């Protein structure tokens, strides 16, 4: 009476994260009757996973 | 007189011989598998003037 068994258990787990943000904003005004004013902004997000 | 598992048997005259055999074998084969797969995206971008 011979019994053989083989268990072979595998389990694999892989996970990734990455994200990015980046802002940048300028804004320059200049008057000396004359008025002059300028304003800009901007912004960028990203994330993955 | 031929006896098997206490039963009266007979062998013909054509037969030579017949034996009781275990000859137990069995086999049982399992196999799985699994796959995972993700993924995620998500870009934000804003401008102004």
């Amino acid at each position: 009476y011979r019994v053989l068994f083989y268990v072979d258990s595998e389990k694999l787990k892989q996970n990734d994260f990455n994200s990015v943000e980046e802002k940048k904003c300028k804004s320059s005004g200049w008057h000396f009757v004359v008025k002059f004013s300028s304003h800009g902004c901007k912004e960028l997000e990203n994330a993955l996973k | 007189p031929h006896y098997i598992l206490n039963t009266r048997f007979r062998k013909p005259y054509n037969v030579e011989s017949y034996t009781p055999q275990t000859q137990g074998k069995y086999e049982f084969i399992l196999k799985e598998y699994e796959s995972y797969s993700d993924f995620e995206r998500n870009v934000t971008e804003k401008m102004a003037s």
